[PDB]
């Protein structure tokens, strides 16, 4: 994912109209985001903050 | 030059995007402005190697 991302920064594909739609193994434990994870990026994943 | 004789001319055609890229050759900005034709048939001004 990470490599995906930052060969696709540089052709452009992250632009202000591009919607990444991310499965919940991505974002492994909502604790180590890497500095290539554009902002707003759609993830669904299972809850931890209630329950 | 082009812009007057296609303005001035009893035919009529359609010009859009009329690209003028000068930034390295593949660093974002020309790749979006090169997608962005879409007609078929192109004319290019450069200096044989660019």
């Amino acid at each position: 994912a990470v490599l995906i991302l930052s060969e696709a920064r540089s052709l452009g594909l992250t632009g202000y109209d591009f919607f990444w739609i991310v499965p919940s193994l991505v974002s492994g434990n909502t604790e180590l985001i890497p500095k290539e994870f554009p902002s707003g990026l759609i993830s669904v994943s299972y809850d931890d903050w209630d329950y | 030059f082009v812009k007057t004789t296609v303005d001035n001319s009893f035919v009529g055609w359609d010009m859009q995007n009329v690209i003028t890229l000068d930034t390295s050759f593949e660093d974002a900005k020309t790749q979006v402005q090169l997608k962005k034709i879409h007609s078929s048939v192109i004319l290019l001004y450069c200096s044989k190697d660019e």
